[PDB]
Formats: C-alpha cells, structure tokens, sequence
C-alpha cells in the first residue's frame, strides 16, 4: 500500500490510539456525570452497574438536546434545497418553462432523497451519532454503497471504534474503523481470507476486522482497503474522491489542531460536578435524617423496657422530657446548598435550552450554542452530497442537466422549507390581486407597477410574468 | 449432524448461555423490585408468595405511564 | 417518566423526555411490519405482484 | 427447546425444535437472514453487550432513595 499505509492498518491504529485517549477519557467523564450507560469504557462490559448522576440535570440536558437538533438539522419537511443558480442556465434555456422543468426535477430529487433516508431508518443512526456527539463529540458514519433495494442503514462508529488524523486545517486525513464481526458472519471474502491467512476459525470467536483509508502520497483521491489479520483481502480495493468519501467524519466543536473533539457538556462539565457534589451532599443528609435514635436521659425516670413492653394507652410510668430523638442541626448549611444547587441547575438549563422548525433553530438551538449551523457542514451536507452520487450510480435519481452542477445548500437555515420562495410568490400574487379595480385607469400602467413590486420582493418573474414581446404574440396567436 | 453451533444441542447451548444472562436478570428483578415486583418475578418465585409493595410508588406509576 | 407532560406525544414528549424512541421504532415496528409482510404475502392475504419495486416500508 | 443459528457457511438462518435429546425431524424450518420471525428486542443497545439496560436501569438510584426516604 505506502505512503501512509506500509506498516497496516493494525500498527497505524494502535499507534493512533494514543492520541485518542484524552478525547476517551474526557468523554468517560463526560458520560458518568450525565447518563453513565451511554459511554461505557472499554475494560466495562457485561455485569457493571452504572451508578446513576445524583445531579440527574445532565442526563435530561443531554436528552433535550439531542431532540431538539434532532427536530432541527433533520426535520419532517425537506431539509436540503436544490440550488440552480439562475442566469447559468436562462443562456443555454428555451423559455422559463425550462426552469421551472428543471426545479421539478430537483425536488422530486428532494422527495426521492427523503424516501431513501426515511426508507433505511436514517432517523435513529442519526440521532445516536447526534446524541454520542452531544456527549462526547466525534461520530464516524459510513454510508454503503447502495445494493439493490434492501435496507443498509449507515454503520454507526463510536468513538472506542475508530481513529483520525488530520494536520492543521484538517487536510490530511488516515481514518481507521476497528469492527468485531464473529467468523460465520464475516462477509464471504473476509471469511475466506481469514480462513486462508490461519486453519480454521470458530463461529463464536471474534474476528478483528480494520478498514483503513488515507491520501495517495501522490497527486491522487482517497485509498481505501480492508484488513483483517496481517495481510488485506483482495476484494476490498476501492478508491473513492476526496469529496464523495462514504465515511465522513463527524465533529461537534472544532478547534485548529486537535483532530477532533471538544463535546458540547465539556465546558458545562465543571458545573455538573458542583451540582452533583451538592445533590450528593443533600440526599446523605436527608438518608442520615431518616434515621431514628431514641436519646434517653439517664438521670431520668422513664425506661424503654416498659414503653416497649405496653400496647396503646396503657398508662405508664415515665415523664416526656425524658426521652428524645436525635437530630439533624445542620439546616442553614442545606439552604445555602439548595440555593447553590438551584443557581446551577437554572443556569445549566438555560444552557441546555430546558428553559427554552425555526423557533426551534435560528431562534432557541442556534441561540443557547451555536452548533446548528457547524453540524450543518458536518453532518447534513456530508450526508446529502454522499447520498446523491451513491443514488445517481443506481438508476434512482438519475441527473442529465447538463445545465448546472446541481449545488446542494443544506445549511439548513438557509433552506428549512424549500426557502423563502413560497412566501414571496404568494405575496406578490396577492399584490398583483390587487389593481384590479382600477384597470380601467389609463393614467397608470399596472404592468409597470407590477413588475415594478416584484423587483422590490426580489422575486423572479421571468415566465410568471409576460413581457412586451410576449404578450404581443400571445394576443397575435389568440387573433 | 448439525453443523457449527448446533453439534452439542439446544439444551447444552441454552445452559451455556444462562450464565451469561444471570446479570440481565438480577437486573431487571431488581428494578421489578422497586417498581412493580410482580411483574418481573424470580424463577424460584411461585404461586403462596406475596409480592410487598414498594414504599415510593412512583415507580409504578411512571412505568405504567412510559408503557401506555 | 413523562409523568408531567399522536405525533406531539411521540416525536415531543415521548421524545425530548425518553431519550430515543425511535429504536423502538427499528427494533419492533419494522421488523413486525417486515414479518406480517412476507407472511401475509406467502399466505393470499395480501397482493403479492410488485414486479416495479420492493415497496420498502417507513 | 427451540433454536436458531447462522449456517456456518454463507447460508441462512437455521430453525429446528429439540424436545429431550434428539430433534424432532417434523421441525426443519429454515428461514432468511431478513424475515426472522423470533425478532429479539433491546431498549438500549451497547457494543459489546448482547442485550438489556432497560430504560429504568439508569433510575434505579433515585428508586431506591426514594424508596429509602419514604420507607
């Protein structure tokens, strides 16, 4: 292989993994303050019990985040425009029937790529990876090449799975995928290799299989290859562009140099802790409350044995004072610890937005962080630029332009609903409505003012709206 | 003459296997526990037995809830 | 557990609040809808004649 | 005693029925890879991990103070 490649991907892998343990641990941190189960370290495993946060803000913190950009980034309506941009195509066009042809065509694309993402339950990988970025930021998400119609949803990679590298702005990239698959499930060309590179392999025991892809040390596109003991399989040999690349990265806060990381709740970890110190703090004193002592004077008359020993009523002997109960003295020390821990948990909601589509973005999610418009570039264009080549290799959404390159503009602000197209038109139609009482007025051209209150919409009105010479031969043409 | 997986039998692998869910069902008799116990009981557990009912009660409640 | 709250109790309540609802969603309804298919179909219950598709199921 | 299994070659799901011993030769069903009519289900999934971690997992700490508090 060379050039980033000649020791293997096994040697390459453990060699990066150094690098990927502070990320690791500060999501391990990260993991056991809010929901523990959600980040579990490597030497855990089956028969742990996962302490649950005394604080129990992070937890929901993190739920309502990853909903709320959930319903933000990948919403019902279409989430992706189509962009043609226009006076690129009007020169080489008969009339704007041929671009309003052409829009059809792409939102039907639009349709079709709604279908295949919601036919493969994309929704659900993509809420894990947003929820696993939320929590610790990085998330690896390889798209399979389309095979027939079946479903093959996008194998989701945590971060224990995989490791990157990158240099300063991010232009190299060696991206590794460590995946367990069991002999007897392994894809038939691994399972032969495997069976040849050893003798014969048990149907239970796990197989270490390492997908590795790099740049070409020359002036070439991505690399990519399989290795699962020493040696590849020969089957996997693909090459793919550096800008249809099917694994794509994923990162939540970027900062120039460090390959990836910098989870959202790191910032806010700190006051995770204080607030689960102070809840901690609170529910032992509350579990030392609940003990009852029964303090008896002895320079006093009353004895226990007797007040055990007697059913109700049954007067006895003894005198109130005598016995008492211990108690908890330390009540102002609560008060301050409660106020401490509701400042925190108000803050953190807020930061959180429990306190709080576009009043579910711009406004709300794009307000309490700004991550709706950086995961917008990571997850949603990545996706929908790999999910367009792969559908235009089957016979799905076949494109034959010629005209544009068909720009995608997920930057989903920028295109939540299709744009602000539907708004201007409807305005403009319902200006045009208007002036109709006063047609029979010669002073005034309503063609004029017409075209005149477009241009103030910006709206285009190239067909919608016939010029001179068209309305001149349409009048010739009725006769 | 099953092949791979199936040689030693049903019966052997299921026993095999039972240890490695021990952990799954103390688990889940545990949060039946604290919630409603009878709906997750032990294997032991038969009929003359009675199920004491959790003192929070909320945990029933949300459980109810979450399923409805 | 929701007890402070058709498509605002499921994509919103149940959704915000619960976590992940939606690998319910890929754990039992699809494969169900996947097995009554195949099993309506094998039995004449259900038009089996797609010739055009694979008709997946959302 | 009923179980399935991957075929150890590039095969489909193997489904017979063990009642004490021996099989029963009735129960030969083979099914694919895809229309498993057994379908195991999981609340929360974890690497590694075959199944569990119910949703009441992770609030099992409150339950039992509560539980504590109001006892």
């Amino acid at each position: 292989r060379t050039g980033l490649a000649e020791d293997g991907a096994k040697s390459v892998y453990e060699r990066l993994k150094n690098d990927r343990a502070p990320y690791e641990t500060r999501a391990q941190n990260c993991a056991q303050y809010t929901i523990p189960s959600l980040f579990p370290k490597d030497s855990d495993n089956a028969s742990t019990d996962y302490q649950t946060p005394w604080q129990a803000v992070g937890a929901r913190g993190l739920n309502n985040l990853a909903s709320k950009l959930m319903l933000a980034l990948f919403p019902m309506q279409t989430w992706m425009r189509l962009t043609i941009s226009e006076y690129e195509a009007k020169q080489l066009l008969s009339d704007p029937d041929g671009l309003a042809k052409v829009d059809e065509g792409l939102s039907m694309v639009e349709r079709i790529i709604m279908n295949y993402i919601e036919s493969n339950s994309y929704r659900v990988t993509l809420f894990e990876a947003l929820k696993q970025l939320v929590v610790a930021g990085n998330v690896l998400l390889y798209l399979p090449e389309p095979e027939g119609s079946n479903y093959n949803p996008m194998k989701l990679y945590r971060l224990s799975s995989y490791v990157v590298q990158r240099d300063a702005f991010g232009n190299v990239l060696q991206m590794v995928t460590r995946d367990q698959i069991a002999f007897g499930a392994l894809p038939e060309d691994i399972r032969k290799a495997v069976e040849g590179q050893g003798g014969e392999k048990k149907a239970d025991e796990t197989i270490d299989v390492y997908t590795h892809i790099y740049l070409d040390e020359d002036s070439g596109e991505y690399l990519r290859y399989e290795e699962v003991e020493g040696m590849e399989v020969q089957g996997s040999d693909g090459t793919y562009p550096k800008e249809a690349c099917p694994y794509i990265p994923i990162r939540m806060v970027r900062l120039d140099g460090e390959s990836y990381g910098r989870s959202y709740i790191e910032e806010y970890l700190g006051d995770l802790r204080s607030l689960e110190n102070l809840q901690e703090a609170i529910v032992k004193m509350s579990m030392i409350s609940s003990k009852v002592i029964g303090l008896v004077n002895p320079a006093g008359i009353t004895q226990p044995r007797r007040l055990t020993k007697a059913q109700t009523g049954d007067f006895v002997t003894g005198r109130p004072e005598d016995i008492s109960f211990l108690q908890l003295e330390k009540q102002a020390d609560f008060t301050v610890a409660k106020a401490v821990s509701d400042a925190i948990e108000a803050r953190l909601s807020f930061a959180f937005m429990l306190n709080s589509i576009r009043y579910v973005a711009s406004e709300l999610e794009d307000t309490l962080g700004g991550v709706y418009s950086i995961l917008s570039q990571e997850l949603q264009l990545p996706l929908v630029r790999v999910l367009l080549k792969q559908l235009q290799a089957t016979q799905q959404i076949p494109e034959l332009p010629k005209e544009a390159v068909e720009p995608t503009i997920s930057t989903g602000l920028e295109a939540i609903g299709r744009g602000q197209d539907l708004d201007k038109l409807e305005r403009c139609v319902t200006a045009w409505a208007a002036l109709a009482p006063m047609r029979d007025d010669p002073d005034i051209n309503l063609a004029m003012i017409k075209l005149r209150i477009a241009n103030a919409i910006g709206i285009d009105t190239s067909g919608i709206l016939l010029t001179e010479e068209q309305k001149q031969q349409k009048m010739a043409q009725q006769s | 003459k099953r092949t791979g997986l199936a040689e030693d039998g049903a019966k052997s692998v299921y026993e095999r296997l039972k240890n490695d869910r021990a952990p799954y069902e103390t688990r889940a008799q545990n949060c039946a526990q604290y919630t409603i116990p009878s709906l997750f009981p032990k294997d032991s557990d038969n009929a003359s037995t009675d199920y004491q009912t959790p003192w929070q009660a909320v945990g029933a409640r949300g459980l109810n809830n979450l399923a409805s």
